[PDB]
Protein backbone atom coordinates (compact mmCIF):
# COMPACT_ATOMS: atom_id res chain seq x y z
CA UNK A 1 0.00 0.00 0.00
CA UNK A 2 1.19 3.52 -0.88
CA UNK A 3 0.76 4.71 2.73
CA UNK A 4 2.21 1.59 4.39
CA UNK A 5 5.29 1.89 2.16
CA UNK A 6 6.21 5.47 3.08
CA UNK A 7 5.39 4.69 6.71
CA UNK A 8 7.92 1.83 6.70
CA UNK A 9 10.53 4.20 5.21
CA UNK A 10 9.97 7.20 7.49
CA UNK A 11 11.16 5.15 10.49
CA UNK A 12 10.77 6.82 13.87
CA UNK A 13 10.05 10.29 12.38
CA UNK A 14 7.00 10.84 14.78
CA UNK A 15 9.34 11.11 17.76
CA UNK A 16 10.39 14.45 16.22
CA UNK A 17 7.06 15.87 14.96
CA UNK A 18 5.46 15.24 18.39
CA UNK A 19 8.63 16.90 19.71
CA UNK B 1 28.51 -25.37 -6.62
CA UNK B 2 25.73 -24.83 -3.97
CA UNK B 3 27.27 -23.62 -0.70
CA UNK B 4 30.22 -21.89 -2.39
CA UNK B 5 28.48 -18.50 -2.62
CA UNK B 6 27.81 -18.64 1.14
CA UNK B 7 31.53 -19.35 1.70
CA UNK B 8 32.60 -16.59 -0.71
CA UNK B 9 30.31 -14.09 1.02
CA UNK B 10 31.65 -15.15 4.44
CA UNK B 11 35.26 -14.66 3.30
CA UNK B 12 34.32 -11.20 1.98
CA UNK B 13 32.67 -10.35 5.29
CA UNK B 14 35.82 -11.48 7.17
CA UNK B 15 38.04 -9.31 4.96
CA UNK B 16 35.86 -6.29 5.80
CA UNK B 17 35.61 -6.90 9.54
CA UNK B 18 39.38 -7.37 9.79
CA UNK B 19 39.95 -3.65 9.16
CA UNK B 20 38.60 -2.98 12.64
CA UNK B 21 41.80 -4.53 14.06
CA UNK B 22 44.23 -2.41 12.03
CA UNK B 23 44.20 0.66 14.29
CA UNK B 24 41.62 0.22 17.06
CA UNK B 25 42.26 3.58 18.74
CA UNK B 26 38.71 4.99 18.57
CA UNK B 27 35.40 3.56 19.86
CA UNK B 28 33.40 1.65 17.26
CA UNK B 29 30.22 1.04 19.25
CA UNK B 30 28.62 1.97 22.59
CA UNK B 31 29.47 -1.29 24.34
CA UNK B 32 30.98 -1.16 27.82
CA UNK B 33 33.95 -3.34 28.62
CA UNK B 34 31.52 -5.84 30.17
CA UNK B 35 29.34 -5.43 27.10
CA UNK B 36 32.37 -6.56 25.12
CA UNK B 37 33.04 -9.50 27.46
CA UNK B 38 29.37 -10.57 27.26
CA UNK B 39 29.42 -10.39 23.46
CA UNK B 40 32.63 -12.41 23.23
CA UNK B 41 31.13 -15.10 25.52
CA UNK B 42 27.84 -15.37 23.57
CA UNK B 43 29.56 -15.48 20.18
CA UNK B 44 31.96 -18.16 21.44
CA UNK B 45 28.93 -20.40 22.10
CA UNK B 46 27.37 -19.64 18.70
CA UNK B 47 30.63 -20.14 16.78
CA UNK B 48 31.31 -23.45 18.52
CA UNK B 49 27.93 -24.71 17.40
CA UNK B 50 28.43 -23.33 13.87
CA UNK B 51 31.85 -24.90 13.43
CA UNK B 52 30.35 -28.29 14.25
CA UNK B 53 27.49 -27.60 11.84
CA UNK B 54 29.98 -26.73 9.08
CA UNK B 55 31.99 -29.94 9.45
CA UNK B 56 29.03 -32.29 9.99
CA UNK B 57 26.94 -30.93 7.10
CA UNK B 58 29.87 -30.94 4.65
CA UNK B 59 30.56 -34.54 5.69
CA UNK B 60 26.94 -35.56 5.07
CA UNK B 61 26.16 -33.42 2.02
CA UNK B 62 23.41 -31.40 3.73
CA UNK B 63 24.20 -28.35 1.70
CA UNK B 64 21.40 -26.03 2.92
CA UNK B 65 22.31 -26.76 6.56
CA UNK B 66 25.99 -26.31 5.60
CA UNK B 67 25.27 -22.87 4.14
CA UNK B 68 23.37 -21.79 7.26
CA UNK B 69 26.27 -22.86 9.46
CA UNK B 70 28.77 -20.91 7.29
CA UNK B 71 26.55 -17.82 7.52
CA UNK B 72 26.09 -18.27 11.30
CA UNK B 73 29.83 -18.64 11.84
CA UNK B 74 30.48 -15.54 9.79
CA UNK B 75 28.06 -13.43 11.81
CA UNK B 76 29.51 -14.70 15.11
CA UNK B 77 33.10 -14.00 13.87
CA UNK B 78 32.14 -10.44 12.92
CA UNK B 79 30.49 -9.89 16.32
CA UNK B 80 33.65 -11.23 18.01
CA UNK B 81 35.84 -8.83 16.00
CA UNK B 82 33.67 -5.82 16.79
CA UNK B 83 33.77 -6.73 20.49
CA UNK B 84 37.54 -7.32 20.40
CA UNK B 85 38.23 -4.07 18.60
CA UNK B 86 36.09 -2.08 21.05
CA UNK B 87 37.69 -3.85 24.00
CA UNK B 88 41.15 -3.05 22.67
CA UNK B 89 40.27 0.63 22.37
CA UNK B 90 38.97 0.66 25.95
CA UNK B 91 42.14 -1.03 27.18
CA UNK B 92 44.33 1.47 25.31
CA UNK B 93 42.46 4.59 26.40
CA UNK B 94 42.46 3.51 30.07
CA UNK B 95 46.27 3.79 30.32
CA UNK B 96 47.22 6.74 32.62
CA UNK B 97 49.17 8.50 29.82
CA UNK B 98 46.34 8.18 27.31
CA UNK B 99 43.97 11.09 26.56
CA UNK B 100 40.37 9.80 26.08
CA UNK B 101 39.10 12.64 23.85
CA UNK B 102 35.39 13.16 23.01
CA UNK B 103 32.57 11.64 20.95
CA UNK B 104 31.26 13.87 18.16
CA UNK B 105 27.55 14.64 18.10
CA UNK B 106 26.96 13.28 14.56
CA UNK B 107 28.93 10.67 12.65
CA UNK B 108 30.18 12.85 9.76
CA UNK B 109 30.48 10.39 6.85
CA UNK B 110 26.91 9.03 6.91
CA UNK B 111 25.58 12.52 7.66
CA UNK B 112 27.17 13.92 4.50
CA UNK B 113 25.98 10.94 2.46
CA UNK B 114 22.38 11.40 3.65
CA UNK B 115 22.43 15.09 2.71
CA UNK B 116 23.94 14.33 -0.69
CA UNK B 117 21.46 11.53 -1.30
CA UNK B 118 18.50 13.87 -0.59
CA UNK B 119 20.01 16.55 -2.84
CA UNK B 120 20.64 14.04 -5.64
CA UNK B 121 17.14 12.59 -5.30
CA UNK B 122 15.62 16.07 -5.46
CA UNK B 123 17.65 16.72 -8.62
CA UNK B 124 16.63 13.39 -10.11
CA UNK B 125 12.89 13.93 -9.59
CA UNK B 126 13.36 17.31 -11.43
CA UNK B 127 15.14 16.10 -14.55
CA UNK B 128 12.92 16.83 -17.60
CA UNK B 129 12.59 13.34 -19.11
CA UNK B 130 12.06 11.62 -15.71
CA UNK B 131 9.02 9.29 -15.56
CA UNK B 132 6.43 9.47 -12.80
CA UNK B 133 7.83 6.21 -11.40
CA UNK B 134 11.21 7.92 -11.02
CA UNK B 135 9.57 10.71 -9.04
CA UNK B 136 8.20 8.10 -6.66
CA UNK B 137 11.48 6.17 -6.41
CA UNK B 138 13.31 9.44 -5.67
CA UNK B 139 10.73 10.10 -2.91
CA UNK B 140 11.60 6.76 -1.24
CA UNK B 141 15.27 7.80 -1.17
CA UNK B 142 14.29 11.12 0.42
CA UNK B 143 12.14 9.31 3.05
CA UNK B 144 14.96 6.87 3.91
CA UNK B 145 17.56 9.58 4.46
CA UNK B 146 15.13 11.92 6.13
CA UNK B 147 14.49 9.25 8.74
CA UNK B 148 18.22 8.67 9.22
CA UNK B 149 18.92 12.40 9.55
CA UNK B 150 16.15 12.79 12.11
CA UNK B 151 17.42 9.87 14.16
CA UNK B 152 20.91 11.33 14.12
CA UNK B 153 19.60 14.73 15.18
CA UNK B 154 17.72 13.16 18.10
CA UNK B 155 20.89 11.33 19.15
CA UNK B 156 22.98 14.50 18.81
CA UNK B 157 20.41 16.31 20.93
CA UNK B 158 20.69 13.55 23.56
CA UNK B 159 24.52 13.64 23.49
CA UNK B 160 24.85 17.42 24.18
CA UNK B 161 24.20 19.07 27.58
CA UNK B 162 24.04 22.50 25.90
CA UNK B 163 20.33 23.53 25.98
CA UNK B 164 20.67 25.74 22.88
CA UNK B 165 22.25 22.94 20.82
CA UNK B 166 19.73 20.48 22.29
CA UNK B 167 16.84 22.57 21.06
CA UNK B 168 18.40 23.46 17.68
CA UNK B 169 19.15 19.87 16.65
CA UNK B 170 15.45 19.03 17.13
CA UNK B 171 14.18 22.16 15.34
CA UNK B 172 16.48 21.59 12.35
CA UNK B 173 15.35 17.98 12.13
CA UNK B 174 11.77 19.18 12.33
CA UNK B 175 12.30 21.46 9.33
CA UNK B 176 13.70 18.54 7.31
CA UNK B 177 10.88 16.21 8.35
CA UNK B 178 8.08 18.68 7.55
CA UNK B 179 9.58 19.65 4.16
CA UNK B 180 9.73 15.98 3.21
CA UNK B 181 6.06 15.59 4.16
CA UNK B 182 5.12 18.52 1.90
CA UNK B 183 7.14 17.06 -0.96
CA UNK B 184 5.59 13.59 -0.47
CA UNK B 185 2.15 15.20 -0.45
CA UNK B 186 2.84 16.77 -3.82
CA UNK B 187 4.10 13.46 -5.27
CA UNK B 188 1.06 11.62 -3.89
CA UNK B 189 -1.09 14.37 -5.40
CA UNK B 190 0.06 13.32 -8.89
CA UNK B 191 -2.67 10.95 -10.12
CA UNK B 192 -2.99 10.37 -13.90
CA UNK B 193 -1.19 13.73 -13.87
CA UNK B 194 2.03 13.76 -15.98
CA UNK B 195 1.95 17.34 -17.33
CA UNK B 196 4.64 20.03 -17.31
CA UNK B 197 2.93 21.96 -14.55
CA UNK B 198 3.20 19.03 -12.13
CA UNK B 199 6.83 18.38 -13.18
CA UNK B 200 7.51 22.03 -12.29
CA UNK B 201 5.34 21.61 -9.15
CA UNK B 202 7.37 18.67 -7.81
CA UNK B 203 10.54 20.67 -8.54
CA UNK B 204 9.01 23.57 -6.59
CA UNK B 205 8.36 21.42 -3.51
CA UNK B 206 12.04 20.37 -3.39
CA UNK B 207 13.16 23.91 -2.50
CA UNK B 208 12.21 23.96 1.23
CA UNK B 209 13.78 20.55 1.75
CA UNK B 210 17.03 21.46 0.05
CA UNK B 211 17.18 24.62 2.18
CA UNK B 212 16.36 22.74 5.38
CA UNK B 213 19.00 20.13 4.53
CA UNK B 214 21.54 22.86 3.86
CA UNK B 215 20.63 24.70 7.07
CA UNK B 216 21.05 21.49 9.09
CA UNK B 217 24.39 20.71 7.38
CA UNK B 218 25.61 24.23 8.22
CA UNK B 219 24.44 23.97 11.84
CA UNK B 220 25.89 20.50 12.36
CA UNK B 221 29.29 21.51 10.98
CA UNK B 222 30.11 23.69 14.03
CA UNK B 223 33.59 22.49 15.13
CA UNK B 224 32.20 22.46 18.67
CA UNK B 225 30.19 19.35 17.72
CA UNK B 226 33.10 17.53 16.08
CA UNK B 227 34.85 14.51 17.55
CA UNK B 228 38.18 14.95 19.21
CA UNK B 229 40.26 11.81 18.67
CA UNK B 230 41.64 9.88 21.57
CA UNK B 231 45.39 9.75 21.98
CA UNK B 232 46.65 6.31 23.00
CA UNK B 233 50.00 6.17 24.73
CA UNK B 234 52.72 3.67 23.80
CA UNK B 235 52.02 1.65 26.94
CA UNK B 236 48.30 1.53 26.14
CA UNK B 237 49.11 0.18 22.69
CA UNK B 238 51.29 -2.47 24.36
CA UNK B 239 48.42 -3.36 26.70
CA UNK B 240 45.96 -3.76 23.77
CA UNK B 241 48.30 -5.93 21.76
CA UNK B 242 47.45 -9.42 23.13
CA UNK B 243 43.74 -8.83 22.43
CA UNK B 244 44.48 -7.60 18.88
CA UNK B 245 46.85 -10.47 18.04
CA UNK B 246 44.42 -13.12 19.30
CA UNK B 247 41.56 -11.58 17.31
CA UNK B 248 43.75 -11.41 14.17
CA UNK B 249 44.74 -15.08 14.63
CA UNK B 250 41.07 -16.10 15.10
CA UNK B 251 40.19 -14.47 11.76
CA UNK B 252 43.20 -15.89 9.92
CA UNK B 253 42.28 -19.44 11.02
CA UNK B 254 38.56 -18.82 10.46
CA UNK B 255 39.29 -17.77 6.88
CA UNK B 256 41.26 -20.97 6.38
CA UNK B 257 38.40 -22.96 7.97
CA UNK B 258 35.88 -21.49 5.54
CA UNK B 259 38.17 -21.98 2.51
CA UNK B 260 38.74 -25.62 3.51
CA UNK B 261 35.00 -26.17 4.11
CA UNK B 262 34.18 -24.71 0.71
CA UNK B 263 36.29 -27.44 -0.93
CA UNK B 264 35.02 -30.26 1.35
CA UNK B 265 31.39 -29.30 0.68
CA UNK B 266 31.89 -30.01 -3.03
CA UNK B 267 33.99 -33.16 -2.32
CA UNK B 268 34.08 -34.59 1.22
CA UNK B 269 36.37 -37.43 0.13
CA UNK B 270 39.54 -35.63 1.21
CA UNK B 271 41.28 -36.89 4.38
CA UNK B 272 43.95 -34.13 4.21
CA UNK B 273 41.36 -31.34 4.10
CA UNK B 274 39.48 -32.92 7.02
CA UNK B 275 42.65 -32.66 9.17
CA UNK B 276 43.27 -29.10 7.99
CA UNK B 277 39.66 -28.31 8.86
CA UNK B 278 40.09 -29.71 12.37
CA UNK B 279 43.35 -27.79 12.73
CA UNK B 280 41.79 -24.46 11.75
CA UNK B 281 38.79 -25.14 14.01
CA UNK B 282 40.99 -25.90 17.05
CA UNK B 283 43.19 -22.82 16.34
CA UNK B 284 40.04 -20.70 16.12
CA UNK B 285 39.07 -22.02 19.56
CA UNK B 286 42.58 -21.52 20.98
CA UNK B 287 42.61 -17.91 19.76
CA UNK B 288 39.22 -17.19 21.31
CA UNK B 289 40.36 -18.70 24.63
CA UNK B 290 43.49 -16.53 24.51
CA UNK B 291 41.42 -13.45 23.64
CA UNK B 292 38.98 -13.93 26.54
CA UNK B 293 41.84 -14.55 28.97
CA UNK B 294 43.60 -11.45 27.58
CA UNK B 295 40.40 -9.40 27.92
CA UNK B 296 40.09 -10.44 31.56
CA UNK B 297 43.78 -10.07 32.46
CA UNK B 298 44.21 -6.70 30.66
CA UNK B 299 40.84 -5.44 31.98
CA UNK B 300 40.70 -1.70 33.00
Amino acid sequence: DIDQMFSTLLGELDLLLQS
Amino acid sequence: APGQKECDNALRQLETVRELLENPVQPINDMSYFGCLDSVMENSKVLGEAMTGISQNAKNGNLPEFGDAIATASKALCGFTEAAAQAAYLVGVSDPNSQAGQQGLVEPTQFARANQAIQMACQSLGEPGCTQAQVLSAATIVAKHTSALCNSCRLASARTANPTAKRQFVQSAKEVANSTANLVKTIKALDGDFTEENRAQCRAATAPLLEAVDNLSAFASNPEFSSVPAQISPEGRAAMEPIVISAKTMLESAGGLIQTARALAVNPRDPPRWSVLAGHSRTVSDSIKKLITSMRDKAP
